[PDB]
């Protein structure tokens, strides 16, 4: 099993790779947007977790949208979707854009963020605070931890 | 890897040289003229060669090809190979291997001269005592006697500064 | 004086209860002011608060390995802590939670089943509903 | 052999450098080949017996394959699959008798041939 | 030998430059009021060694442009200078001993210029044109200054070999008499940089990441051998590299700290700025180094 | 306080010590105790020509001293 | 051929790290110009001035010391013409 | 987000439209629908940076309009947090402007500051930030024991936080230069174009409301 | 009672003038503002560890969305539809039936996590304090059908912890 177990430690490898860093891109519409600025505040640090605030979307890893994604937003938000590499994840904030919610009943308004892309993490609150949205963050690198993606590719 | 180096950094020279004279798109002549420029350089600082190929590399491949580049990016567009350039690239291949089979497998070249077709490490100084460098002391004496040179060099120059402002709307 | 917070400062390692005691809580992520121990509780999590530090920094708390069988030695979760120190632990309170930690009342859980969305083991939405118009059935007794 | 936004041969052609031999050829969008799936996984009747899907255009290999590099602005197994045969077969029914409409080749290519140089 | 002189150069490149990504991280944070990158293992060593690795390892950008050549040569460029630009620097005993290395250093500063402008042409649709034709312009403007202002350091000690510099700094710092024209001269780095206080509002990144921070390094070290440092003895080499070391760290941590400190300028305050305020302080300084040397009996030794 | 930034500072400072002090030890090792001659003029290659010739190891870190007089 | 051979290893480093980083994964303005063409001319009187240090030992200094301050002196010539007839501004 | 079409000479403009509209909700048709107190949270979040004010005005809109007086101690405390509000609000505007022009690090002091007034606003009523906390007919849910002495110690600490942003920049001559030439506006064309507030102070007019 | 600023000038005192220019060739408060900037390096941070430690909060938090049952007792809610009617997403649905033995109950008490937006309304329209806003706050849900509350999955959550509900309750009834 020599191949196996090592297939199996360079697995874990790019796993803890991928995991350590994300810096996404803030997409930030709305007052959630105050709430990612202050979850980049002394109090809750993205740069303790290798996480850089920066609006460069070719080298983003994850994605948080958030705010009130709106029927005039949203071929924008695909068109920054699609210029975004193959290692990609979404993280849908707070309760505007995670399902519609409070201005679900309106007219121009996507109803939540799943009608438009594909979604990974939902983190509800208004605004989710900060606590909750890192604790999302690290939900989202225990779901990198387990991803068995080069244990799939040896057994294919 | 072989006692000609400077004969084959000489065939590389002319392979750039074909090489945008193929006629490309302009910034992959200026490709072409910065390998050129750097293999002229190198056969230049291997004559020794202290000074002069390291002063035409800012110069040259420090402030005219950046302006080549320049005026390619801003002025043509390319907005939509052929077979003349890649044909010219292959009868300029093709001649230097000629002229390369001319030297080699026979004792010589001529077009009309008499060309020794030999090692061009003859002729070279049989090692004198120096000291100094000769091309610093030389450079040097630009400014111990060109009295009359700087003057209209620099005269030049500023003739270059106020035409260039002139035709591109003086003042 | 350098020399005396050397002095200082080198003692709380070695009174961490050694050198590998203090491998094990600096690869797991930061706490290096132990010291205080305050109170050990159930999944065996040991909380220790310091009220030299600043405010924010009284209560922290050192997690275990399989406490619900999980292999927790890495990759703590948030709630995976009981409600009382739970309590006590986001400073809603300021008195210590072994005063009066139960209620008694028997139906509250003992596992306090932490997050458990992306297992085998998780929650699915339904409906708490009975039969909606009672659809009729047609007569199974042999006719004609 | 169906066309599309993730095809294979298409992709193949496109994305070359071969040899050439004739062979007839006739392949159809996905689109409405899924359409006539869910017309027939929506309504009963059409069970129990095969279908085949057909399409409209059936010529030459090589002169579609230089319609595809006229379109795309440039001069074993899977490649002896495309140069062996592709034949009708008149005898199970298809797109029309089950009433659901092909669209042809042309249209379809535009919409798929980006990706060129610019 | 040679190659292990060569490798034992080049394999601490990587070390040297993700973990100079580390240190300004960190020291951006405690300007700040922060932690981090701490979390992740043992103080965030690891923590560069496994993004650099994942930005390794991610997707390659894809084209979505032309021209595949040309996207190969130019950060193929960017990193044989920043792997090629360390070479004659001397840490006392250099690697290649050089008759002239001041004006390589400017003439490899312009092939920088060409690397950017070759990605520029290569990059996109006409605005990403536009914004790098511009981050051309800026860098471009500064080579006239750097160029007169290390011509006028290399006067007070003639020779163009920067071995006969580190032996001239042996009695007093270069930085006393010269102080404003270092000051100018090290303003000029800053933009060299392209750093704050300047702009840049892809692929690839990873090249072009290590050619910035070995330029950065680079810089760093040229400014420490070229405007102080303190003597050096032989058959005791590492004495004098550990007080090297030490200077340009503290330097470095300088230049991180001015950064983390000021908003950027305006393009055309900045042109303005450029000429009306260095060109003529240079020349003036310049003219002043000219004409005081051969005042006070004192023309260098240039063999 | 800045006691966390320290150790990375001294592991970056520790990759910028190496290289000079790797490269000065194997200058010192491959001379023999020297430092190399630097060759700035022809002068001074000329005399390093004659050293290595006298030398007959075809080297010139030798340095035949003295007991080749008469 | 030493620094040629350095220059070589650094040269197949880099695109050895080029291929593991891309094989293994699977209009404008006038006032532009000006400031190139007026870059090229005040680094033509660079390429003029800089041997300067190389003529510092002659018998020859007051007749190289007024040509070289006249050198500077008419590059601030033609940097007042372009800085007071518009030729940089905004 | 807007979208801005800029018809410019360049480095310079000619013209220019600011498509404001990307971030449109429907706040009017929703109330339209709705009851008062239901359809209080639109007016706690159309403005989202004051999270109190909002509340203020639509409080003494429905109290203006329904003959019934506040009692005064609902009053100061209304006073207390809208003046709360306002220095968040405008410490929110410097911090804003510092990030889209620069200066990182004044940035997050005075967040760090406002994470302080965030845990207020937490203690005082339980949100981060959408406190609605305010019914018509004075402030519901009061504050409670152990409050007013936080406040008088954040008062001290930001105001020497405050001579210490007007240390840091202000003066600073570089954002001098960056920012005075533009930005002039006539009294005259201040009336005529609609401006309320903080442009008809800084702009000659003696204006407050 | 006006207090403008940006009213003065440049007096022409030799030394104002000579403090003006060294200002503008030597930065002097340049570095003045390096100083301050240093000032604040070396400080201490003032953050947390997340896992470890948690961030300070008030008992009236808006969280979980619990609910109660009495002492030794039955369920708190009695279908009074009061959380529907105040609900202003309408995140509540009530669909209520009685049972056989005369006290009047529900079959359906659901909430949109989307629809939520954490008034407080409520927890101060319900009658008997049935459903109360929790203490904590991590959903954080992988899936999307993960956050509709059912009847059972709030009793789930109001029983996997109450005593802290009571704590915060029993400390803070006195206010609202
Ligand atoms: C590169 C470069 O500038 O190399 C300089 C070097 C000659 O040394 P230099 O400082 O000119 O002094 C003469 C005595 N070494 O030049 C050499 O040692 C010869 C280098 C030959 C190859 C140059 C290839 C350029 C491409
Ligand atoms: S979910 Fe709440 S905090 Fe977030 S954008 Fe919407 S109203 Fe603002
Ligand atoms: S807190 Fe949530 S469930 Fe309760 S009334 Fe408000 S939106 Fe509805
Ligand atoms: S207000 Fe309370 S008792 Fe009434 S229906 Fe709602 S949860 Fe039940």
């Amino acid at each position: 099993s020599r191949g196996e177990y090592v297939v199996a430690k360079l697995d874990d490898l790019i796993n803890w790779a991928r995991r350590s860093s994300l810096w996404p891109m803030t997409f930030g519409l709305a007052c959630c947007a105050v709430e990612m600025m202050h979850m980049a505040a002394p109090r809750y640090d993205m740069d303790r977790f290798g996480v850089v605030f920066r609006a460069s979307p070719r080298q983003s890893d994850v994605m948080i949208v958030a705010g009130t994604l709106t029927n005039k937003m949203a071929p924008a938000l695909r068109k920054v979707y699609d210029q975004m590499p193959e290692p990609r994840y979404v993280v849908s904030m707070g309760s505007c854009a995670n399902g519609g919610g409070y201005y679900h009943y309106s007219y121009s308004v996507v109803r939540g963020c799943d009608r438009i892309v594909p979604v990974d993490i939902y983190v509800p609150g208004c605004p989710p605070t900060a606590e909750a949205l890192l604790y999302g963050i690290l939900q989202l690198q225990k779901k990198i931890k387990r991803e068995k993606r080069l244990r799939i590719w040896y057994r294919r | 890897m072989m006692t000609y180096i400077v004969f084959i950094l000489s065939i590389i020279f002319v392979m750039g040289f074909v090489g945008f004279s193929s006629k490309p798109s302009p910034i992959y002549g200026g490709l072409g003229l910065i390998v050129s420029g750097g293999v002229g350089c190198g056969i230049v600082l291997n004559f020794g060669g202290s000074f002069l190929g390291l002063m035409v590399f800012l110069i040259y491949l420090g402030g005219m090809m950046v302006v080549f580049g320049y005026t390619t990016a801003m002025a043509t567009e390319q907005y939509p190979s052929n077979k003349v350039v890649l044909g010219t690239f292959i009868t300029g291949l093709l001649m230097e291997f000629l002229m390369v089979y001319y030297v080699l497998k026979d004792k010589e070249v001529e077009i009309v001269f008499k060309f020794n077709g030999m090692g061009d490490w003859v002729i070279y100084d049989t090692g004198d005592s120096g000291f100094f460098s000769e091309e610093a002391m030389g450079i040097a004496a630009l400014y111990s006697y060109g009295t009359w040179l700087v003057i209209v060099t620099g005269w030049s120059l500023l003739i270059g500064v106020v035409v260039i402002m002139e035709i591109t709307r003086g003042n | 004086e350098l020399l005396q917070v050397l002095k200082r400062g080198l003692q709380q390692v070695s009174g961490h209860g050694g050198l590998r005691g203090y491998l094990r809580v600096l690869f797991r992520a930061n706490d290096v002011r132990v010291g205080t121990l305050v109170g050990e509780d159930k999944y065996g999590n040991k909380y220790y608060e310091d009220n030299k530090q600043f405010f924010g920094r009284h209560r922290w708390v050192i997690y275990t390995t399989e406490m619900n069988g999980k292999n927790t030695f890495w990759d703590v979760d948030g709630s995976m802590v009981p409600p009382e120190w739970h309590r006590w632990l986001h400073c809603m309170t300021d008195d210590p939670p072994t005063v009066k930690p139960p209620t008694a009342r028997k139906f509250i859980w003992t596992n306090h089943k932490f997050n458990l969305s992306g297992t085998p083991q998780q929650y699915v939405p339904y409906s708490t509903t009975r039969k909606k118009i009672q659809e009729w059935v047609p007569p199974s007794t042999p006719y004609k | 052999d169906i066309f599309g936004r993730e095809d294979r041969f298409l992709n193949y052609f496109a994305n070359i450098r071969s040899l050439g031999k004739k062979t007839v050829k006739q392949p159809v969008y996905i689109v409405d080949v899924t359409k006539g799936i869910i017309n027939a996984i929506k309504d009963p009747d059409a069970r129990g017996k095969t279908f085949a899907f057909v399409g409209p255009n059936r010529y030459l290999l090589f002169d579609l394959v230089q319609y595809v590099f006229a379109v795309a602005h440039r001069p074993r197994d899977k490649v002896e699959r495309i140069h062996t045969t592709d034949r009708t077969l008149p005898h199970l029914p298809g797109l029309e008798d089950l009433g659901v409409q092909a669209t042809p080749l042309e249209l379809k290519a535009i919409e798929v041939l980006r990706r060129h140089r610019t | 030998m040679f190659m292990i002189n060569v490798l034992t150069l080049i394999i601490p490149i990587l070390l040297a430059v993700a973990f100079l990504t580390l240190v300004e991280r960190k020291v951006l944070g405690y300007m700040q009021f922060r932690k981090g990158p701490n979390v992740v293992g043992p103080y965030g060593l690891l923590q560069p060694i496994a993004d650099a690795i994942k930005l390794f390892i991610k997707e390659p950008l894809r084209p979505a442009t032309s021209s595949i050549s040309m996207f190969i040569l130019a950060p193929i460029l960017a990193l044989t200078l920043a792997l090629t630009m360390w070479i004659p620097l001397p840490m006392p005993y250099p690697l290649i001993n050089m008759n002239l290395g001041v004006l390589f250093m400017l003439a490899m500063s312009s092939l920088a210029v060409y690397s950017i402008l070759w990605s520029g042409w290569a990059s996109n649709s006409k605005y990403a044109l536009i914004g790098a034709l511009r981050a051309v312009a800026q860098t471009i403007s500064y080579e006239v200054t750097l160029a007169i202002i290390l011509l006028s350091v290399l006067l007070m000690n003639g020779s163009f070999t920067l071995s006969t510099l580190i032996i001239t700094q042996e009695q007093v710092w270069l930085i006393f008499p010269a102080w404003p024209l270092a000051m100018m001269w090290f303003i000029s780095t800053l933009a060299e940089t392209n750093r704050a206080p300047f702009d840049l509002t892809a692929g690839p990144f990873a090249l072009f990441f290590m050619a910035e921070y070995a330029n950065i390094i680079m810089m760093n070290i040229f400014t420490t051998t070229l405007f102080l440092g303190a003597f050096h003895n032989p058959y005791m080499p590492e004495l004098y590299t550990i007080n090297f070391t030490i200077k340009s760290l503290l330097l470095s941590i300088t230049f991180l700290w001015i950064r983390a400190s000021y908003p950027r300028f305006r393009y055309d305050q900045l042109m303005h700025l450029l000429w009306k305020n260095f060109l003529p302080l240079t020349l003036a300084l310049c003219m002043w180094h000219v004409s005081l040397p051969i005042l006070l009996s004192s023309i260098p030794p240039q063999t | 306080m800045w006691f966390e930034v320290l150790p990375g500072i001294a592991v970056m400072g520790v990759c910028l010590f190496i290289p000079g002090m790797a490269t000065a030890r194997i200058h010192r090792f491959s001379n023999g105790g020297r430092e190399k001659r630097v060759a700035h003029y022809s002068y001074q290659w000329y005399l390093m020509e004659r050293d290595r010739r006298v030398s007959g190891v075809n080297r010139y870190y030798v340095s035949k001293g003295l007991e080749n007089i008469d | 051929m030493n620094l040629m051979i350095t220059l070589l290893t650094n040269f197949t480093l880099a695109t050895l790290l080029v291929t593991i980083a891309f094989w293994l994964p699977q209009p404008f303005s006038m006032k532009f110009f000006l400031v190139a063409i007026t870059f090229l001319l005040f680094d033509l009187e660079i390429a003029l001035l800089l041997p300067l240090p190389w003529a510092s030992q002659t018998t020859n200094l007051n007749t190289m010391l007024t040509m070289a301050l006249l050198l500077i002196f008419l590059l601030a010539v033609s940097l007042a013409y372009e800085w007071t007839q518009k030729g940089l501004e905004w | 987000v807007l979208r801005l079409v800029m018809e410019l000479s360049g480095e310079m403009v000619r013209k220019c439209d600011p498509h404001i509209g990307l971030l449109h909700r429907g706040t009017e048709k929703l109330i339209e629908y709705k009851t008062y107190l239901q359809a209080l949270p639109y007016f706690d979040r159309l403005d989202y940076v004051s999270m109190m004010c909002n509340e203020q005005a639509y409080s003494l809109a429905v109290e203006k309009l329904l003959n019934i007086q506040p009692p005064p101690r609902a009053q100061w405390i209304r006073v207390l947090f809208g003046e709360i509000t306002r220095l968040l609000n405008h410490i929110m505007a410097v911090t804003t402007h510092a990030l889209d022009i620069g200066a990182m690090t004044p940035f997050f002091w005075m967040f760090e500051e406002r994470e302080k007034m965030f845990e207020f606003y937490e203690r005082v009523s339980g949100a981060r930030m959408h406190a609605a906390y305010v019914r018509p007919g004075g402030v519901h849910q009061d504050l409670p024991l152990g409050l007013m002495d936080d406040i008088y110690e954040f008062s001290k600490n930001f105001s020497l936080r405050i001579d210490e942003l007007e240390e840091m920049l202000t003066n600073n001559r570089i954002w001098r230069n960056r920012t005075v030439d533009i930005g002039v506006v006539t009294a005259e064309d201040a009336l005529n174009y609609g401006f309320s507030g903080v442009m008809l102070r800084g702009s000659g007019i003696q204006w407050d409301l | 009672t006006y207090k403008y600023v940006n009213l003065r000038e440049p007096s022409m005192d030799m030394k104002s003038v000579t403090d003006r220019a060294a200002q503008t060739l030597l930065w002097t408060e340049l570095i003045r503002g390096l100083g301050m900037t240093l000032s604040y390096l070396f400080r201490e941070p003032a953050t947390i560890n997340y896992p470890f430690e948690k961030g300070p909060l008030s008992p009236r938090f808006r969280g979980e969305h619990a609910l109660r049952r009495y002492p030794s007792g039955e369920e708190r809610c009695i279908a009074c539809k009061l959380c529907e009617a105040v609900c202003p997403a309408q995140a509540i649905t009530i669909e209520a039936e009685p049972r056989a033995d005369g006290s009047r109950r529900t079959t359906r008490y659901d909430i949109d996590m989307t629809k939520c937006i954490y008034c407080g309304f409520c927890q101060e329209a319900c009658p008997v304090d049935a459903i109360v806003e929790g203490p904590n706050f991590e959903f954080s849900t992988e899936t999307h059908e993960e956050l509709l509350y059912n009847k059972e999955k709030l009793l789930n959550n109001g029983d996997k912890w109450e005593a802290e509900i009571a704590a915060n309750i029993q400390a803070d009834y006195l206010y609202r």
